């Protein structure tokens, strides 16, 4: 299996404009037949259902200003928060699709009391 | 696999309980077959892959060949049944089966 | 579109992870040449060739696809190439693992249903479908096969 | 635009097996995507279940390959997932979720993007 | 009766040819499979060559360094297996066996085995004549 891993663990601060998500992964997740590393970040608010908004910066619907920066086997693939999102408290999951199984990392941010 | 190395021949007393091997390089896998040649007698069939015998073999010739190196281990020699034996390596790498190694017994 | 330049392309995505070691290629084409294995199925499909060489690392199958037939050699004695529109090429490291695969490749092309829609489905569905048929098999534990193994050729 | 709803007796005894179903809407099982669930336990830990697909071939993806058995019904549109022998490591919410290639500037990308899913949860014990 | 008797042999000179069969009855010939095993003075167990069945198609092959020289075919009507030897040499002198294995190696088949060779015959001298 190709095991995914939130590297920071995220919670780097309650409040920050510039602050990111960053995703790791044991394999290269890039096909030479496309030159495209597959992989998904589905953000979620708490008890609800995550859903995408960033696939290498695709599928946009629900968009934000944010940001898609990796490519590598561990690298840095991360996203960029912005300085408002108005989905401030959130859990967000690495995910890759290069192998056949599937297995997510994960991390949030959230503004409590 | 390629070349089965073997001593010419091999002095067994009735309780030597001797390990007689062919040689090459991984015979843990890839395994062989063994012959025995009785004397003015072409050869035939000593035991089967890895460890089984034909009907009417006898306790000899039961090695586990748990190693990298075939042991065909004969138990002594009973009465008149000393006779020349070898042994078949498929050899894969080659596609064909090499034949090689083998010892001719002697006692007292 | 021959045999040799095939084999290397079908290859080269194998050997980039190291699974087989000193290029590989030039031996599967000399095995293939020597001693051919069936290749005309009962419909129109192409059996797996199978090189069983001494420095493999561990079990792969590469898939890939051909638009077009390349007269890829044949195996009854007779002046009967056939026609390969799926060429592919497992590794493999013992007897053993070459039987069980080997039969295991035997029930997968008779399926003819299964292999015209190799003929006509895209590569992430080449990939799906035989990975599901791999694991279905209480046999063939091990056996590698990832996206990057399936491509199409010339 | 399409929502996937979870149903069925989530309070199951270890002695029986776990029955989920899932409807979902909005098209036909058979013409194309695939269906497949995740599994969510109290923490942020996912699991991938496996898929069961258009053309009815079912990828078992856990380890557990004779405990997870995928059925369909193409007439009421529904999915059914049992567990054999249910223990208690399997409690968990669960989500049933629908995906496939959506297009992108490629006809084919096979992004999947957890475009459809549903919510609900299960309780072993 | 299942003991196969190879004959054939003889006195031949450096550079001619003979044709050396290998009989058998008693049990249905393509159940089976033969090839040829020499064993020079001294040696034993070389192998000659080897020719498939007709159920995996009949390929032919050789041994080492034997190439040309060893033509191996057979006649499944007689139950019979020969070699046509051709450009003698005298270091080439030796008795010659018929091996019988059990196995095929094909697709649509199975039968997969290692020759697992288990009973021949004496097998035929061929010497120089001199
Ligand atoms: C392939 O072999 C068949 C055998 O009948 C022959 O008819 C055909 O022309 C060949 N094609 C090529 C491209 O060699």
């Amino acid at each position: 299996d190709i095991v995914m891993s939130q590297s920071p663990s995220s919670l780097a601060v309650s409040v920050g404009e510039k602050v990111t998500m960053s995703c790791k992964s044991s394999q290269s997740l890039l096909y030479s037949s496309n030159q495209k590393n597959y992989l998904a970040w589905y953000q979620q608010k708490p008890g609800q259902s995550p859903k995408l908004l960033i696939y290498w910066a695709s599928t946009r619907k629900s968009g934000v200003p944010d940001r898609f920066t990796g490519s590598g086997s561990g690298t840095d693939f991360t996203l960029t928060i912005s300085s408002v999102k108005a989905e401030d408290l959130a859990v967000y999951y690495c995910q890759q699709y290069f192998g056949y199984p599937l297995t997510f990392g994960a991390g949030t941010k959230l503004e409590l009391k | 696999s390629y070349e089965v190395t073997q001593p010419p021949s091999v002095s067994v007393s009735p309780g030597q309980m001797a390990r007689i091997t062919c040689g090459g390089d991984n015979l843990g896998s890839k395994y062989v077959h063994w012959y025995q040649q009785k004397p003015a007698q072409a050869p035939v069939l000593v035991i089967y892959d890895d460890s089984e015998r034909p009907s009417g073999i006898p306790e000899r010739f039961s090695g586990s060949k748990s190693g990298n190196t075939a042991t065909l281990t004969i138990s002594g020699v009973e009465a008149g049944d000393e006779a020349d034996y070898y042994c078949q390596v498929w050899d894969s790498s080659s596609d064909h089966p090499l034949f090689g190694g083998g010892t001719r017994l002697t006692v007292l | 579109v021959t045999q040799e330049d095939i084999i290397r392309a079908l290859a080269s995505p194998l050997i980039k992870d190291g699974m087989v070691d000193e290029d590989f290629a030039e031996y599967v084409i000399a095995r293939e040449n020597r001693s051919p294995t069936g290749l005309q199925a009962k419909g129109v499909g192409v059996a797996i060739p199978h090189t069983l060489g001494d420095y493999v690392r561990d079990n792969a199958i590469s898939v890939g696809i051909l638009d077009k037939p390349v007269n890829f050699s044949g195996w009854y004695q007779s002046p009967d190439p056939v026609p390969v529109r799926v060429v592919f090429m497992l590794a493999g490291r013992t007897w053993d693992d070459i039987v069980i695969v080997l039969k295991w490749i035997k029930d997968v092309i008779l399926d003819e249903e299964f292999m015209k829609r190799l003929l006509n489905m895209s590569d992430e569905e080449i990939y799906r479908q035989i990975y599901t048929r791999i694991s279905k098999a209480p046999n063939l534990s091990g056996i590698n096969f990832s996206r990057e193994y399936v491509r199409h050729l010339n | 635009d399409v929502q996937l709803q979870e149903s069925g007796p989530g309070l199951v005894k270890p002695s029986q097996s776990l029955s989920l179903t899932c409807s979902v809407t909005g098209y036909s099982i058979t013409s194309g995507y695939y269906w497949n669930w995740i599994r969510q336990f109290p923490g942020n830990k996912l699991e991938w279940m496996g898929y069961i697909s258009y053309d009815g071939s079912n990828n078992y993806n856990p380890s557990l390959k004779n405990r997870i058995s995928i059925t369909r019904d193409t007439s009421q549109n529904q999915f059914f997932l049992k567990l054999n022998s249910v223990t208690t490591e399997d409690t968990a919410s669960y989500y049933c979720a629908r995906e496939g290639p959506y297009y992108d500037f490629w006809s084919g990308y096979y992004a999947y993007y957890m475009d459809v899913w549903g919510k609900g949860t299960t309780v072993t014990v | 009766e299942v003991q196969l008797v190879e004959s054939g042999g003889g006195l031949v000179q450096p550079g001619g040819s003979l044709r050396l069969s290998c009989a058998a009855s008693g049990f249905t010939f393509s159940n089976y499979w033969m090839s040829w095993v020499r064993q020079a003075p001294g040696k034993g167990l070389e192998w000659v060559g080897f020719i498939k069945n007709k159920a995996d198609g009949g390929t032919a092959a050789y041994a080492e360094s034997v190439k040309g020289r060893f033509t191996i075919s057979r006649d499944d009507s007689k139950n019979t297996l020969y070699l046509q030897m051709n450009s003698l040499k005298t270091e080439d002198t030796a008795v010659y066996y018929c091996a019988r294995d059990l196995g095929r190696y094909n697709f649509w088949s199975g039968f997969y085995s290692q020759n697992r060779f288990d009973v021949w015959g004496p097998g035929v001298l061929v010497t120089v004549s001199s």
